[PDB]
């Protein structure tokens, strides 16, 4: 489960 | 803009990132995970002493760079956006010259 | 918690570099973003990343005001079974990328 694609 | 096999990822992270145990495995293994749905990457660093947030990374060739920067540039990661910027060659190679003999495909940790 | 509205936004899934095939195309889709802001708000600085796989589009317009205008109108568009979606850049991290788009106050309003 990565952080990518994570919003503020 | 020159294409090659390395790009400098940034804000990435920031120094309160730091004040977790294991804060840049996570972020190298995350790099490693998206590179691996691309072409690849044979070396990478995250650099802690950057307060912008960057991560240096060699493809295996300038095809597989430029798969993982078109695909990372402008991405959200860990709440900011952020950017991917070609490294010429030679510069990576003065900079970080153990990334000249890496040849082995990179995995996530265990 | 959605990010407040700022000046700034980047759109995605304008485009597929992989499978566009008009010559031209990316100047096509800035002069269309263009003429969409000035039945809205305007513009003052726009960038369309052509080699980005999400196909995204960085624009960044006179206000808030104009920019919700802005994002409300092109995001929720569907191209090739995705959506235009829109995402708010902070200005400093906008201006990082775009050193133009920094002392840009004039819009751009085709003569
Ligand atoms: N306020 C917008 C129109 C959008 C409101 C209706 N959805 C403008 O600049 O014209
Ligand atoms: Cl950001
Ligand atoms: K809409």
């Amino acid at each position: 489960k990565s952080r990518w694609d994570e919003t503020p | 803009p020159l294409a090659t096999q390395c790009f400098q990822l940034s804000n990435m992270f920031n120094p309160q990132t730091e004040e977790e145990v294991g804060w840049d495995t996570e972020i190298k293994d995350d790099v490693i995970e998206e590179c691996n749905k691309h072409g690849g990457v044979i070396h990478i660093y995250v650099d802690k002493n950057s307060a912008q947030g960057n991560v240096y990374v060699k493809c295996p060739s300038i095809a597989a760079a430029i798969a993982a920067v078109n695909a990372l540039h402008g991405r959200w990661f860990a709440g900011k956006m952020i950017t991917a910027a070609y490294v010429p060659l030679p510069t990576y190679h003065n900079l970080f010259p153990d990334s000249m003999t890496a040849t082995q495909l990179l995995v996530p940790s265990r």
